[PDB]
């Protein structure tokens, strides 16, 4: 999509952006990305998760 | 002409000062809209986030 400027900040992310500012929200998202990638073993199916979490270890 | 040695009342009444400053502070809505935007952008940049003493 193309994002028109001056969009009223609604939604959970919009309200967050209004309170913290867009760049902090981007920073918080990247941290959440580190947390999701490091502390969770996830996949679309269980086989994908199980393959991801693999370690002769 | 060189001004006289500076002597202003040391501690005048706050209210009388505010009575002049409050109306003169008025800005038109496009003026306020521009200030709001510039300030928002300046503050958001500051919240991007090593930093400073306040952070420590």
């Amino acid at each position: 999509r193309v994002i028109q400027p001056g969009e009223t900040p609604d939604g959970t992310i919009g309200r967050l952006v209004k309170r913290l500012g867009a760049p902090a929200v981007r920073t918080a998202t990247r941290q959440a990305m580190r947390l999701m990638g490091n502390h969770f073993v996830l996949g679309e199916t269980i086989e994908q998760a199980l393959e991801r979490g693999k370690p002769g270890q | 002409n060189i001004p006289p040695p500076f002597t202003a009342p040391y501690a005048p009444d706050d209210a009388e000062i505010a009575a002049r400053l409050l109306p003169a502070s008025h800005l038109s809505p496009p003026q306020e809209a521009r200030i709001h935007r510039t300030a928002t952008r300046l503050i958001e940049a500051i919240r991007k986030r090593l930093g400073g003493v306040e952070d420590m």
